[PDB]
């Protein structure tokens, strides 16, 4: 609901990232491991 | 988009885009026209 969510805060975009690294994985940034790059996902616990 | 929320008040009725601005289709740019014998026409140009 539009007007639901707008007389809260949030934003349709706040739900974006919620959604996107909850339901989904989320890539982050990116770290060294022993001389290659390698990604750093979000992805939240299985069980929820 | 005539119902996009600019801002909500703690009264519960909102400010909508509507209420500043007119909303329609148009097109995304206005140089150019073409008349056929003094007739509005769609008219393409094709460069080999």
């Amino acid at each position: 609901n539009r007007a639901a969510a707008a007389a809260q805060g949030v934003s349709f975009a706040d739900i974006r990232t919620a959604l996107a690294s909850a339901l989904s994985s989320s890539y982050v940034s990116d770290f060294p491991n022993q001389g290659r790059l390698q990604r750093v996902m979000v992805q939240a616990d299985g069980d929820a | 988009f005539g119902n996009v929320i600019l801002r909500a008040n703690t009264d519960g009725s909102n400010i909508y885009l509507k209420d500043v601005a007119k909303v329609g289709l148009g097109m995304e740019d206005y140089s150019s026209s073409t008349r056929l014998n003094g007739v509005n026409t769609t008219g393409m140009a094709v460069m080999l």
